């Protein structure tokens, strides 16, 4: 496994678009859903200054699909799946296939929900352990793939 | 309720003590008491059945006991109510019942039953006292373990509450007992070389049949197929210890063998399986490898369904392929990979030409699948090997020939024209590095999809460039439509001139 490195977040720190330029494609790989964030979201600053910056972003941003992927992601629907986890939250306090396997063949909402119900029953297990540590496995998370 | 819970377990004990005739048919007759003496020799006390891994069986069971316990709440009700106008003129109710907790249904042959925790906990303890399990272990006939087996957890508490039947006659609780264990640990390890002995003897001895050796690969197969990963790779050790380095045992010991292709047909139809369902992209290099090598080809059936599967393992796997073939490290065994996939394919079209009905520019007609189709595309847009280059060649000019048109598509049922380059298909031809595949894609293309092939990314700087003419020429042809179809001028035109350091349809969208 492929850490962050520190030049690497001292970058993202500092929005350094020229750092940025500087890393190179496997750390970028790992900080594309920020830095895509920036490059596709509404601005809350309008300043021209970062409007080069957001410029350059995509300057930087040529050259990978994992956009379009969470361009996708951006295009499931936060608020129906808000409330459903809401439901489901007040449901847990009241798949032939393996997990990864859904979470490849299903499309982007269903990987959305199963992911966001691992890490709430994970939640809501810690939260029921009250400090006693545990393992919880994940093929999902596991599967180095 | 209380007579029929505890009258369970001495029904239990019995059938355990005696399997032969009170153990079948407690076994055949009373599913409660299956999964009673199941659940003792699981060693896994739950409900639904961990041997029952299928989650609709469960829930159809689950919904079951429910539709049969509300049905045997409202017989008690109206009986309950009818005792009491009889005696003492009362309405019996939900909250007003005791025959409802003093009373159940009499259907121990009829649908399985949930179990009291307090029964089997009882349950439980009389298994942990008494190894019923491992008395089902000495038991050989009938063999129900080998029944359930006919789930690795529940099988090493077995054996390791049973490490006296580490034999059982039957080869496939051999090998059940090898996957297992894949002073007492060097006593293991020496009978674990010994079990080695007697299946390399069974397998490549003088001594290896046929019935046998398919009943060992079978069992091998079938747990791998097993969705567990954990099982999968159990599975491939044990092959492995019986006979790309770590699969030199699949790729080079297994052609070795005596009753190879007896097996070998059976054994590419579940690599078939394991293409499908597997995960590993090594593991799945060494099953390219293996079946380019050895898949009988003379099968029509056969070979479709193989060509259909590999071309499910290119779409469906797209994710995988992209870890197998990735740019930053072009390997030698993923070079091969690709030159064997190109090899299949290739005699898959050379046994056509020779569901949707392509026929070709040369005259040539056949029913293909667009998947598969899109398999050998995508393999095009993988380009050509180091190693080998006339496959490649050979169905670029069969699927983009040169100076002349595609082959064209059609429907099996309807005969109407089918549309054999989606739009994704398409954006994956301009984000290649063939300038055919390009240009291909570049023909017969609405204005829309060429604004949403110049917002995706990942895509040379040629293309970039073919895209912005054709843009131009859709600005020269219709600009109207087109800008209609735009959206937000600024952002398309910010995005223009960032591929332009990467005109006219720039002068429209500042315009």
């Amino acid at each position: 496994l492929q850490f962050v490195s520190p030049f690497a977040f001292e970058a993202m720190q500092k929005v350094d678009v020229v750092c940025l330029a500087s890393l190179s494609d496997p750390e970028l790989r790992l900080l594309l859903p920020c830095l895509v964030r920036m490059a596709l979201c509404a601005p809350a600053d309008q300043s021209q200054s970062w409007a080069q910056d957001k410029k350059l972003i995509l300057r930087l941003l040529s050259g990978v699909e994992a956009v379009n992927s969470i361009v996708a992601l951006l295009s499931v629907d936060f608020h129906a799946l808000e409330q459903d986890a809401s439901k489901e939250q007040q449901l847990r306090h009241k798949l032939q296939h393996g997990l990864t396997l859904e979470f490849e063949h299903s499309d982007s909402p269903r990987r959305l929900r199963l992911v966001l119900s691992e890490l709430l029953a994970i939640m809501n297990k810690v939260s029921e352990s009250n400090g006693e540590f545990f393992f919880k496995s994940s093929e999902l998370f596991e599967s180095p793939v | 309720s209380t007579l029929y819970w505890k009258a369970w377990p001495l029904l239990l004990v019995v059938a355990a003590f005696n399997p032969e005739n009170i153990g079948l048919a407690a076994w055949e007759e009373y599913p409660t008491l299956k999964m009673l003496m199941e659940m003792v020799m699981t060693n896994n006390y739950s409900y639904p059945p961990c041997t029952l891994t299928d989650e609709e069986t469960r829930t159809e069971m689950l919904n079951r006991e429910l539709q049969t316990a509300q049905r045997e709440k409202q017989e008690i009700l109206a009986f309950e109510g009818h005792l009491a106008a009889a005696s003492t003129k009362q309405t019996i109710t939900e909250s007003s019942s005791l025959l409802l907790s003093q009373l159940t249904s009499l259907d121990p042959q009829g649908p399985p039953r949930r179990p009291p925790p307090h029964i089997l906990d009882q349950v439980k303890s009389l298994n942990q006292s008494l190894r019923l399990g491992h008395l089902l272990c000495r038991s050989r006939n009938p063999d129900f373990l080998l029944h359930i087996i006919q789930s690795m957890p529940w099988l090493a508490d077995l054996v390791q509450s049973s490490e006296g039947s580490l034999d059982v006659l039957p080869v496939q609780c051999l090998c059940e007992f090898l996957l297992h264990d894949a002073a007492k640990k060097r006593q293991r390890q020496q009978k674990q070389r010994q079990l080695l002995g007697r299946l390399q003897d069974l397998l490549l001895g003088p001594k290896a049949d046929e019935q046998t050796t398919c009943e060992v690969l079978d069992y091998f197969l079938r747990r791998l197929g097993s969705s567990q990963v954990a099982s999968r790779v159990l599975a491939m050790k044990g092959l492995s210890l019986v006979l790309l380095q770590g699969y030199q045992w699949l790729l080079r010991d297994l052609p070795r063998l005596p009753l190879f292709d007896s097996v070998r047909s059976t054994t590419a139809l579940a690599l078939q399986q394991a293409i499908h369902m597997e995960t590993d992209p090594q593991t799945i290099s060494a099953y390219l490898i293996y079946l380019s090598q050895h898949t009988p080809v003379e099968e029509q059936a056969q070979h479709s369904d193989l060509a259909l599967d590999v071309a499910r393992l290119v779409v469906e796997r797209s994710t995988i392929m992209s870890h197998l073939f990735s740019k930053l490290s072009p390997s030698a065994a993923s070079d091969a990979v690709l030159s064997a996939l190109l090899s299949i394919f290739s005699r898959y079209v050379r046994r056509m030409r020779q569901q949707v009905f392509l026929r070709w520019s040369s005259g040539e007609t056949a029913t293909m699948h667009i998947l598969v189709v899109h398999a050998m595309v995508i393999l095009l847009t993988l380009g050509p090997p180091r190693a080998d280059d006339s496959e490649f060649q050979a169905l670029l000019d069969i699927w983009f020939p040169e100076e002349k048109p595609l082959p064209t598509a059609f429907l099996v049922d309807t005969s109407e024209e089918a549309l054999l380059l989606p739009d994704w298909l398409k954006l994956r031809m301009i984000r290649s590095e063939v300038l055919r595949l390009v240009d291909a894609a570049l023909q017969d293309l609405e204005p829309q999809q060429l604004l949403l092939f110049v917002q995706s990314f990942g895509i040379p700087v040629s293309s970039m460039s073919k895209l912005l003419q054709f843009l131009d020429q859709a600005v020269a042809h219709d600009p109207q439509t087109l800008e209609q179809n735009i959206m937000d001028k600024n952002y398309m035109a910010h995005l223009v001139e960032v591929q332009h350091e990467r005109q006219t349809f720039h002068s429209l969208l500042t315009a």
